[PDB]
């Protein structure tokens, strides 16, 4: 099993940071310790920064939904009213104006409102059917509602494909050396971690409904699946959970092409969503990042958002977390994934854990390592492994070739 | 237990290209594998810092390759220039269980014969009535190695003998050698004449004294 | 940058024993540094390593025995329950940094001698070697004899007759004493032997006119 060629030189895993921090100057003056990142993005409405944009559903032409809470239709609410030829007119606008430059980096489409396959919408996404339905009982009345949902379904899919396919294109063909994909997708569907005798092992319909969800990857360039946490869950039911996600994150890329898989930048956050102010300890970071930099994916994008980014109070916390917790682990993952690779492999890839239903990570061994920090900030890491953690290493884990160093 | 072999541990080439020293061992080792160079009576020098890689400094054209368990170092370009001894190390921080360095390598170099020529050097006063005498032959500029042999009055002794030999020479592969034989004052009292012989073989070379 | 060893001298059975390492124009923290002995006549043995971040790796046959220290300045190895079997040449290899996960040793210094016996030290005895038709140019010698230990520095004319010198390996007896010879030519104006023992400290000069 091959895996893709890492974007940026003398890097094999990748960081990329989209939060609206960079307003902040983090702690004693200094604006930026965002050195280990590679793509540093901004969400807000006027900024311009390149590395990472994303046009959410307000912008990017005249995407149409239902306002799930109490609001009005926009743009009709459903993809069968919309003109598709005003819509990839005001995206071109778009895309003229938030690019100007041609430049390295990835852009997002967070639209996610309704979901372009029928049966995938349980309430209260159920309007977008209701809907669906009473327009044909409006242009035909001899159908019955039996008929009428029948063939409100070949008015959504159909609607819906030829919606982002298009909003796609009008992106990949035109800018191409940045990177173009939809938020969110796959997904598997894991909502049963309460129940007695719970495996997140995703269930077997989901894995079929995005399986025939083929059409798309062979449209967008990256995925974007998120590994989001909840603390209503138990250590090995996380575990089980990321696992299960990753590893389908990981399957859905074989298909767009069969020797040098898609990249995929795990869209991770470092709070709790049920606590959106309690970050993650290290044990929590590990079955979440550790899980991924050791499943073969391609990087990490984190996402924020103002409710911990705007107070001052919130940056003191922030540059804390930062120069505690996050960058430690992060060079600690990063430098045991290019050990890995340079001494076992001589870099012809990545390596990927033999059997994943275990709690094998790549992680530095204390008793020799010293991950630390001099006067300035720059991290500095002294020392060199040992032949027995090479001899775990290369029992647990294995290699596998790039997509160009086969 | 990881055991590291060297064979040979001394090879005797002439002027030419000659063998590419090896190592084993028992555990798998990448690549962390360096080869080590000494003359005699002087720290080593580091030659090759892979398996594989030069350092700067090495005119000898040398080149290693291997990996796996067993290494090599292959010696391109070797002359009078190039004699010592040789040595590989594991480069990797060791383990609980280890043994790095190896047996060593010898490196003999058959350059040109040259002839030699016996200096005999009598015992100086202050020497005799010290207790114990002395009697020194030193062999100048010869190669291949030779024997040494005594004729003291017609007696040759068995026990005494002494010998020193000099590290390769760095401009005709020369070698020197020196001799000492060591008795007591009656002994060398009750003799006259002394003789040092050096044998290669058909030719032999002779040096006698005699008291007076 | 420089290393250099210290510390090496004469020692009974059963006792301890520490050496030091000194360096000059880098710091320890950015380049290890590991301990070699050697034998007399036999091969090199790794005594142990020093990392970066302080940890400390020996062999198997040194555990319990050897321990490495550092300082701002100064790799200092100390040892213990001597026997016989530890007489060697102890050097001190820096890593110069070719690679990012291993160690290469590039600088190295130039060795110190541990000799083990329960004997007590002795001073050499030196005398002149100069043969009995005579040409313009003749060979003298001096002859070193009866040192316990070593090495016994030996040199002409305040070294400046630097040019032909021949100097030879010293050889041990089945007394524990040791022996050296050394040889000069010169154009027939006396020559001048110096010769200089650390260990018991003592300057001897010689001169040495042909018979
Ligand atoms: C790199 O990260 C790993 C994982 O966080 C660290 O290994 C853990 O360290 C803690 C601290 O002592 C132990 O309690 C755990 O048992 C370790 N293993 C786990 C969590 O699987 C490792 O120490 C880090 N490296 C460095 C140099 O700090
Ligand atoms: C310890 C553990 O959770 N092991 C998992 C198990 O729970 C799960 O049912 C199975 C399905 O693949 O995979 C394995
Ligand atoms: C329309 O939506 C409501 C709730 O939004 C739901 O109860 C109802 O069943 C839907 N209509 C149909 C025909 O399913
Ligand atoms: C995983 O979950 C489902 C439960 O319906 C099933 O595939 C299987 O029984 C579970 N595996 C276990 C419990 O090991």
């Amino acid at each position: 099993n091959f895996r893709a060629p890492p974007v940026i030189p003398n890097v094999p895993f990748l960081w990329a940071w989209n939060a609206p921090s960079e307003f902040c100057l983090g702690k004693f003056d200094e604006p930026l310790d965002m050195s280990l990142f590679s793509f540093i993005g901004s969400p807000r409405i006027n900024a311009t920064g390149q590395g990472v944009t994303i046009f959410y559903v307000d912008r990017l032409g005249y995407y149409p939904y239902i306002d799930s809470i109490t609001g009005v239709t926009v743009n009709g609410g459903i993809p069968q009213k919309i003109s598709l030829q005003d819509h990839l007119d005001k995206a071109k606008k778009d895309i003229t104006f938030y690019m100007p430059v041609d430049n390295l980096g990835m852009a997002v489409i967070d639209w996610e409102e309704w979901r372009p396959t029928w049966a995938r919408n349980w309430k209260p996404k159920d309007v977008y059917k209701n809907r669906s339905i009473e327009l044909v009982q409006q242009q035909n009345v001899q159908l019955s509602l039996t008929e009428a949902t029948e063939k409100a379904k070949q008015e959504f899919e159909k609607a819906g494909k030829d919606f982002l396919v298009e909003t796609i294109k009008l992106g990949k063909l035109l800018r191409p050396n940045h990177l173009w994909g939809y938020y969110l997708f796959p997904d598997c569907y894991n909502h049963h971690y309460k129940k007695p005798g719970y495996n997140g092992s995703c269930f077997n319909v989901e894995i079929k409904r995005n399986d025939d969800l083929s059409w798309l990857w062979n449209e967008s360039t990256a995925l974007y699946p998120s590994i989001y946490l909840n603390t209503q869950q138990s250590p090995v039911a996380a575990t089980l959970y990321v696992r299960n996600r990753v590893r389908e994150a990981i399957r859905v890329s074989k298909i767009p092409d069969a020797k040098s898989p898609l990249p995929v930048f795990a869209y991770t956050r470092i709070v709790f969503t049920d606590q959106v102010l309690k970050f993650l300890s290290q044990d929590e970071l590990v079955y979440t990042f550790g899980e991924t930099v050791a499943l073969g994916a391609s990087g990490i994008v984190i996402w924020g958002t103002l409710s911990i980014m705007r107070s001052m109070k919130s940056c003191l916390l922030l540059d804390n977390y930062m120069e505690t917790i996050l960058n430690p682990y992060i060079i600690n993952v990063t430098l045991a994934a290019k050990m890995c690779s340079q001494v076992l492999c001589q870099e012809q890839g990545v390596c990927i854990r033999k059997n994943w239903n275990s709690s094998d990570y790549l992680h530095l061994n204390p008793d020799n390592f010293a991950i630390q920090l001099e006067k300035g900030g720059k991290f500095t890491v002294r020392g060199k492994p040992t032949l027995e953690d090479l001899e775990q290493f290369s029992e647990k884990f294995y290699c596998s070739c790039y997509s160009t160093l086969s | 237990a990881l055991v590291m072999t060297q064979t040979p541990s001394s090879v005797s080439a002439a002027v030419g290209g000659t063998v590419t020293i090896n190592c084993q061992a028992s555990q798998n080792i990448y690549s962390g594998l360096a080869w080590y160079q000494q003359k005699l009576g002087q720290p080593p020098k580091l030659l090759i810092y892979k398996a594989s890689t030069l350092a700067s400094g090495v005119p000898s054209r040398f080149k290693g390759s291997g990996s796996g368990t067993q290494f090599t170092l292959t010696i391109s370009g070797v002359q009078c220039d190039d004699a010592a001894t040789y040595y590989c190390q594991l480069a990797y921080s060791s383990t609980n269980v280890d043994n790095a360095f190896g047996g060593g390598t010898e490196v003999v170099v058959k350059g040109d014969p040259v002839a030699p020529t016996v200096l005999i050097f009598p015992p100086a006063a202050d020497q005799v009535a010290t207790g114990t005498v002395t009697i020194v032959c030193v062999a100048n500029k010869y190669f291949p190695d030779v024997t040494v042999t005594w004729e003291v009055d017609g007696t040759t002794q068995t026990t005494g003998i002494e010998n020193s030999k000099t590290p390769q020479n760095s401009a005709d592969c020369t070698y020197n050698l020196s001799s000492t034989l060591t008795l007591t004052s009656t002994q060398y009292n009750s003799h006259k004449e002394y003789t040092c012989k050096v044998t290669q073989g058909t030719t032999s070379v002779v040096q006698s004294f005699n008291r007076g | 940058q420089s290393v250099e060893e210290s510390g090496g001298r004469l020692v009974t059975p059963g006792g301890s024993l520490t050496l030091t390492c000194t360096v000059s124009g880098f710091s320890l923290s950015s380049n290890a540094i590991s301990w070699v002995r050697q034998a007399p006549g036999k091969g090199l043995e790794y005594i142990g390593i020093i990392s970066t971040s302080g940890s400390t790796y020996y062999a198997n046959w040194a555990k319990g025995r050897f321990t490495i220290s550092k300082t701002s300045t100064t790799v200092d190895l100390k040892m213990t329950s001597l026997t016989t079997e530890d007489t060697a040449t102890y050097f001190c290899a820096r890593d110069g940094a070719y690679d990012d996960f291993a160690y290469y040793f590039d600088l190295w210094g130039q060795g110190t001698l541990v000799t083990v016996s329960s004997g007590q030290p002795k001073a050499p005895s030196v005398f002149p070697l100069a043969p009995c038709t005579p040409s313009s140019t003749v060979t003298l010698g001096c002859l070193v004899k009866g040192y316990l230990p070593e090495p016994v520095t030996v040199t002409w004319n305040s070294g400046t007759l630097t040019n032909g010198v021949r100097t030879f390996p010293s050889v041990r007896q089945s007394s524990g004493l040791y022996s050296l010879s050394s040889v000069v030519s010169v154009t027939s104006q006396p020559v001048t032997c110096n010769v200089a023992h650390p260990a018991t400290n003592t300057k001897v000069d010689k001169t040495v006119a042909p018979s």
